[PDB]
């Protein structure tokens, strides 16, 4: 019971530390800790804390924040209420988007910090609540002072690379929004459009000059902002381009204005941003600097329907096919308007986030609403339908999950859906929006803009009509996306490449390569290169690899592996396309040499850096949930370390891992289960989350791997996040595969032995032979590339057991030994699993086919101790009693 | 065999299946009501009457062109089957020939001959036929109480209930459905009325299909009470016990164009002279957008439902413009994009029906000096210097001038005559075909 007692002392210290240092369930919880000092305990201290929930419930409800985090990990950080540990480190699962406390600032998960006005004192005496409001209400008010002082220096008349290089992302943008919303209205007033325009085209010129020469975080801020300042160069172009003023009134109206209120006392809700009439206030939430979507046109028309929608208090819904962009268009509206879109990916924990977030305030995006249950997809719709009811009638309060909770007035609920619908409660209270295709020619344009390629309209147009003639031209198999999401994979992975091609179509169509080669079969990479030869001008001239390509040829010799055209391609696939990609997936037929691809790269990668290997050979099915990453006993509340998370502890900790190179094979099918819980390292956030809430870091050359055979049971999300190679045919002949097998079995007149061996070995006749064995029936289907391995192992085996009596006979005496043994082993491997009439025919296709002057194999022949003989003379008569 | 093909009906759609006491009562029904052979003819009436009332315009023209058939199959010749079978067949294209010859078969043969489909499925409804339910008769001659009205989308009963309240002396209880707090006050009206009386009704059990499938079955001679429901056709499949406990009642859409402005135009109750002159443009625009999504193969590619819900959007967008504008210059091309791309073109996913709406839209709102809406009626702009009582006269009176054409669906929907004709022969033609499937067995 020493387990029992442990988790019952553990409970109680918690428990202790939430209220007891600070009534019928005190008197019980102050009773059972008496009955524990004086002494299974366990069951009434859950029950204590299920009880506990209408204390928690206040809890959560005197800062609305706090509810996001689970009941054990809210526990645990009300219970440390004078370390302030604990709060810090998980509050990215409370903000959103803000990883931790600097109170002096906060850090976001990309990075960037936010200085706040002024220092807030952090004492034991102040519990969770009030300093988190604190802290909440200065976060908004700095930002409000960020905003204000950044206009104070926009129109100061000083520059823009001072204060790209100062504040926040948000404060920047949307002092260049309004500003620039000031500067188009001025000149709307009259008919001059090419000032405002020429000096927008200066400072994108000078925002990319202080891109290419400022640090990561100050080049992913300005990368951000350059989104923004190609869309006003956009809107001014096409403006300065309208006929009528009219036509300009009509634009203008169409995008999204930003406006501020310079006479209200109140400071967050000074803002309100127009569009097709419509105002939205600001809310003044910090989201970092992530990843902003390109203003095309249909993001704006997706906007305007949102804001349509959201005008009165209906719901916004979008539907269309996979791929399309509705979420990220959801997420950029949340963003655009200064809040974070909490994020549901489709009842307990369903409808607990939904009352978080109508509590809250924050808008809610429901992505994927199509995967759920009829019953509880009819109880959330009945949820949600309650909310947008409390929410159209205006009501202070709703009585949602048979609770009484107050309704925030800017509350909204969104839904996106995947057909190929929204239920009739929900439909009378939601606005169905179809975006259709996004423009790949614009977002592929000004993301091409942003990366400094001097033609960018040119072969963003190639590119585009590139991965159309593909989709067009290729076979439809279950793993070619060739949408938005590989373009863009394609753009991102031109970036470490023009550091030694360029800037210009050699570097798209090395990456394009790299990155879409890999993943044909061999009519498609027919296709692939002849449209690759047609669209694109370059040649694809080869790179300086010489000393890659014979560090790979060494490692080959001293691991036996011989060099085809083919494996070479493979190997050099595989290579450049691990130097970018974390976490790659390998794929093809059983036995068509994944492993020894990898292993080959492996050894030329230790030969040509000079850099220590360590491999751990983990077949993901082998291994149960529990055993490969771990398993909390709900017993105890005690902990289990899997594999997976012991091997990060281990490299984790460590000074011989801190230079070396770490690689995790996953040499079995993918598991979907397996590996959903394995989505948190596929990212770039490179950070596991445990069951038990514990964050281990990965280190950058800790590389993964994959193997399996089929890809039927892979969701298409993975296939695109984590690279995939093919192999569409064999990376190796026959004869170089009975090399490598007799030289491993060697290793595993002994020259002039696997000379004579290695002789016999002909592939004139051996093809024929195969030939012929492969158009057999067999039992068991196995391919004779996947049977060589038994009639090269047990040949050289029956000469090793008969090598003593080999120095003792003459020389036409030993070759009939060494061919009967061979002819033997051929038919015990090749023939072997078929019937016994079919054997005898495969034995007269072998005395046909090595012909009548080596010694012929009989359908029962055999070696005697040496002499010929048959099994005839060696069965024994056995007398059988009758009992 | 008029049995047999009720159940072929019913192994049609889950609203059309038939019990063998509800047809035994129906036969009941012709020696209540006041030799063989006119308790027959009587038969074949009493079963139409009654059973018309359950199934939709489609079928109601199937079952009578199939019970026809049948009876005059049994009456009549060989030659006189083998006629109907050959107009049977043109009509559904699959054998050709002229009849070989009666004043009913030269009027049918001069109504195939022109090309009128519409016409010709009537002939059979109009010739032997002779009396046709409404809902007051079918909600009058039931000795049932609970009764089960379904419809297509955008189409309500509910207006018809009303008027039935207005004729009957009746008070309907209209019980929304959708909330918690509305299934206890549903719950609790319906316990009411179960013990006092009185007309009580529900409206669009299709998301509470959930509180239906719990409740009613367990829950099913009470003077002036009768319990309405109200369904969907396309929605969920409704139980089979609560299904057969009701009498089952199906609505149909009204065919009228201006009707429907008229309906539109009533119910926008105010906001100046341009925001009436705007509600009456989106009225007429939402009357004529619906008018033509009903003609599914030619008029649109799908079925969409422009509900009263996009009405509202749009009303709201045309006042914010209106009121966000002191210069009196309306921008036309604004509002347009708006309800074209944003409000009525959200759903649609194709694009050859957004240029339809796009150009429905260009039509109707294009903010001209002399706007021709229709072929018939043309209605100018407003003054400066009028009231909004006056401006509704004004528009009152325009609406009540005008009246209807027979080609309202090809001059007021702006469509080629052929689209109407090739959707009304791909009507006959599969009107035909489901005729011809029932009788070949
Ligand atoms: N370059 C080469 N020359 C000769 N033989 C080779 C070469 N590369 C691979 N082989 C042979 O390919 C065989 C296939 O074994 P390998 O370990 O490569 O399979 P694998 O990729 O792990 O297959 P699977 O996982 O589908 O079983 C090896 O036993 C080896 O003899
Ligand atoms: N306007 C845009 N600008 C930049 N990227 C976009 C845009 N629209 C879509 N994308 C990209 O398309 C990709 C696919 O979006 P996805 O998440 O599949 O949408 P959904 O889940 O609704 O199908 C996203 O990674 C996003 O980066
Ligand atoms: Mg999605
Ligand atoms: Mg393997």
């Amino acid at each position: 019971i020493q387990v029992n007692w442990v988790e019952v002392q553990f409970y109680w210290l918690d428990l202790y530390g939430i209220l007891g240092e600070n009534p019928l369930e005190t008197s019980k919880f102050k009773s059972l800790t008496s009955e524990y000092k004086m002494i299974l305990t366990i069951d009434s201290l859950k029950m204590i804390k299920s009880s506990l929930s209408t204390f928690l419930e206040r809890q959560r409800r005197q800062f609305p924040r706090f509810y996001f985090l689970g009941n054990d990990d809210l526990l645990k950080i009300i219970g440390s209420g004078k370390h302030h540990d604990q709060v810090s480190k998980f509050m990215k699962k409370m903000f959103g988007s803000i990883e931790s406390i600097i109170i002096t600032g906060v850090r976001s998960v990309e990075g960037e910090v936010l200085n706040l006005n002024e220092k807030i004192e952090l004492k034991d005496s102040i519990q969770a609540q009030e300093w988190l409001n604190i802290l909440d209400t200065e976060i908004k008010l700095s930002v409000f002072t960020q905003f204000r002082d950044c206009l104070g220096q926009l129109k100061d008349g000083t520059d823009i690379e001072v204060v790209v290089s100062k504040y926040i992302f948000q404060a920047i943008l949307l002092s260049a929004q309004v500003m620039w919303t000031e500067l188009v209205e001025k000149c709307l007033q009259t008919n001059e459009f090419s000032k405002y325009w020429k000096e927008v085209d200066m400072k994108i010129k000078g925002l990319l000059d202080k891109l290419n020469k400022s640090s990561d975080n100050v080049k992913k801020k300005i990368e951000a902002l350059l989104v923004e300042y190609l869309h006003f160069n956009n809107v001014i172009g096409q403006l300065k381009n309208c006929s009528t003023k009219e036509e300009a009134r009509l634009l203008w109206a169409k995008v999204q204005k930003f406006y501020q209120k310079n006479d209200t006392l109140d400071d967050l809700n000074s803002v309100f941003i127009s569009q097709s009439g419509y105002l939205l206030q600001y809310k003044f939430e910090y989201i970092g600097i992530p990843e902003r979507l390109i203003y095309t046109p249909l993001l704006l028309v997706g906007f305007a329907t949102l804001t349509d929608s959201l005008h009165q208090k209906y719901g916004g819904c979008f539907f269309g096919p996979a791929g399309t962009g509705k979420t990220e268009t959801v997420k950029a509206f949340g963003q655009n308007l200064g809040r974070v879109v909490v994020v549901f990916n489709c009842y307990q924990v369903l409808s607990r986030l939904l009352v978080g977030i109508t509590q809250i305030g924050a808008w809610g995006c429901f992505d994927e609403f199509n995967r759920l249950d009829e019953k509880v997809l009819s109880a959330v719709s009945a949820n949600i339908q309650q909310i947008q009811n409390g929410l159209q009638v205006g009501k202070s309060h709703i009585t949602l999950l048979e609770e009484e909770t107050p309704l925030s007035p800017h509350t909204a609920v969104f839904i996106t859906l995947n057909p190929g619908e929204l239920p009739e409660n929900l439909k009378k209270s939601f606005r169905e929006f179809s975006m259709k295709s996004p423009q790949s020619g614009t977002i592929a344009e000004m993301i091409l803009q942003i990366m400094g390629f001097e033609d960018s309209k040119s072969l963003a147009s190639k590119i585009v009509h590139f991965l159309e003639l593909l989709s067009s031209k290729c076979s439809s198999m279950n793993h070619y996306h060739f949408g938005l999401r590989t373009l863009k994979g394609v753009l991102r992975n031109c970036s470490p490449l023009v550091s030694e091609f360029g800037e210009g179509e050699k570097t798209v169509v090395e990456s394009l390569k790299r990155v879409i080669l890999p993943s044909l079969g061999d009519t498609d990479e027919l296709v692939f290169k002849d449209e690759l030869s047609k669209i694109f001008d370059s040649a694809g001239t080869p790179l300086n690899s010489k000393a890659i390509v014979q560090c790979l040829k060494d490692a080959g010799q001293r691991s036996g592996f011989s060099m085809s055209e083919e494996f070479l391609k493979k190997c050099m696939q595989f290579y450049y396309m691990q130097k970018t990609q974390q976490a790659l997936i390998l794929v093809g037929k059983a036995g068509c040499g994944k492993t020894a691809t990898w292993k080959t790269v492996i050894d030329a990668m230790a030969i040509f850096d000079g850099h220590a290997n360590v491999v751990y050979v983990i077949d993901t099915k082998v291994l149960t949930k529990e055993s490969l990453y771990g398993s909390m006993l709900k017993a105890t509340l005690e902990w289990r370390d899997g594999l997976f998370t012991s091997i990060l502890r281990r490299v984790n900790d460590d000074g011989t891992f801190k230079n070396s190179r770490i690689w995790v094979v996953f040499d079995s099918d993918l598991d979907p289960e397996y590996v959903e819980a394995m989505n948190s390292v596929l990212d770039d956030n490179k950070i596991l989350t445990l069951p038990n809430g514990e964050r281990l870091p990965i280190p950058p050359n800790f590389r993964i791997l994959f193997e399996t055979d089929n890809l039927d049971h892979t969701t298409p999300a993975t296939i695109t996040r984590c690279g995939l190679l093919w192999f569409s045919t064999d990376v190796c002949s026959i004869s170089s595969k009975i090399d490598h097998l007799l030289n491993k079995s060697y290793e595993a007149e002994l020259d002039k032995l696997k000379d004579l061996i290695s002789d016999s070995f002909d592939m004139a006749s051996l093809t024929n032979i195969f030939t012929c064995s492969n158009d057999l029936v067999h039992i068991l289907g196995v391919r004779t590339f996947n049977k060589l391995e038994t009639a090269v192992q047990l040949a050289v085996h029956l000469i090793s057991s008969y090598r003593q009596w080999f120095q003792n006979l003459d020389d036409k005496s030993l070759k009939d030994v060494i061919t009967l043994l061979i002819k033997r082993s051929l038919l015990y491997a090749l023939a072997g699993d078929s019937t016994g009439e079919s054997q005898r025919a495969f034995i007269q296709t072998i005395n046909t086919y090595f012909g009548h002057d080596s010694q012929e194999l009989s359908d029962y022949s055999t070696i005697v101790i040496l002499s010929f003989s048959s099994f005839c003379s060696e069965i024994p008569s056995v007398s059988l009693e009758a009992h | 065999k008029i049995f047999s093909m009720l159940e072929k009906f019913g192994q049609f759609h889950w609203f059309y299946g038939i019990s063998i006491g509800q047809f035994l009562s129906c036969f009941k029904r012709v020696f209540i009501k006041k030799r063989v052979d006119e308790i027959l003819w009587l038969l074949y009436q009493e079963v139409y009457c009654q059973f018309s009332t359950a199934l939709d315009k489609k079928f109601k023209m199937i079952m009578a062109m199939t019970m026809f058939c049948l009876y005059k199959f049994d009456i009549e010749s060989e030659q006189y089957k083998e006629a109907v079978l050959t107009m049977i067949g043109v009509l559904s294209e699959s054998s050709d020939g002229v009849p070989k010859l009666n004043d009913d078969l030269r009027y049918l043969w001069d109504y195939v001959t022109t090309k009128s489909y519409i016409s010709a499925l009537n002939w059979f409804k109009n010739e032997f036929f002779v009396d046709e339910w409404n809902i007051a008769d079918v909600v009058a001659n039931s000795e049932n109480n609970y009764f089960t009205m379904a419809s297509e989308r955008d189409v309500d009963g509910t207006f018809k209930l009303i008027e039935l309240a207005k004729a009957s002396k009746e008070s309907l209880k209209i019980i929304p459905l959708g909330s918690i707090e509305n299934l206890n006050y549903a719950q609790e009206e319906i316990s009411k009325s179960k013990i006092e009386g009185g007309w009580i009704l529900l409206q669009n059990i299709q998301m509470s299909l959930s509180w239906v499938k719990t409740y009613l079955h367990k829950h099913v001679e009470h003077e002036k009470f009768k319990m309405f429901m109200t369904c969907h056709l396309t929605g969920d499949k409704l139980p089979a016990p609560l299904l057969q406990r009701t009498d089952r009642v199906v609505y149909e859409d009204i065919p009228g164009i201006l009707d429907t402005v008229k309906d539109l135009w009533g119910s926008q109750f105010f906001s100046g002279v341009w925001s009436v002159y705007c509600t009456f443009l989106l009225s007429w625009f939402h009357a004529l957008i619906t008018a033509r999504t009903r003609l599914v193969p030619h008029g649109f590619s799908k079925k969409y439902y422009f509900n009263d819900c996009d009405f509202q959007f749009a009303s709201v967008y045309l006042e914010n413009v209106l009121a966000t504008n002191s210069t009196n210059n309306i921008p036309w091309a604004q509002v347009r994009d708006h309800i074209a791309t944003i409000v009525y073109g959200g759903k649609i996913d194709e694009e050859k029906d957004l240029e339809v709406v796009a150009k429905l839209c260009a039509h109707v709102f294009c903010g001209s000096d002399n706007l021709q809406i229709v072929p018939g009626v043309r209605i100018p702009q407003p003054l400066l210097q009028q009231s909004e009582e006056e401006e509704r006269a004004r528009l009152t009176a325009i609406l009540s001038n005008t009246i209807e054409p027979a080609d309202s669906l090809s001059s007021w929907l702006q469509l080629p005559r052929e689209s109407i004709l090739d959707y009304e022969r791909l009507q006959a033609k599969e009107v035909a075909s489901s005729t011809e499937q029932l009788l070949q067995e």
